[PDB]
């Protein structure tokens, strides 16, 4: 119980208020892929 | 009627397509 709060508190700390939805920069390797090789279609 | 979850299947649960966020979630059952 004591591992899952503390999992709970660390999701709810790290979670940011606003969002924006590249330039110059590659960043394929940290986005999500166009076709997904994983089951998690969140995956980076 | 038992119903097929992420956690193994359950018997007392009804599946009514319900969602819920986090720091309402009591009974976190798992996934
Ligand atoms: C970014 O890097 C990946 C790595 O495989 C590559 O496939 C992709 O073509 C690169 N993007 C550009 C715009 O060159
Ligand atoms: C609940 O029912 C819907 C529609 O029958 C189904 O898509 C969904 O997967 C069910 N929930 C679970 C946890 O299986």
């Amino acid at each position: 119980l004591r591992q899952d709060e503390s999992v709970a508190n660390l999701f709810a700390n790290i979670k940011t208020q606003t969002t924006q939805a590249n330039g110059d920069f590659n960043l394929t390797l940290l986005q999500v892929p166009k076709v997904t090789t994983s089951q998690y279609s969140y995956r980076s | 009627t038992p119903i097929q979850t992420a956690v193994g299947c359950v018997i007392g649960l009804v599946n009514s397509s319900l969602v819920v966020d986090d720091d309402k979630c009591t009974l976190p059952l798992g996934q």
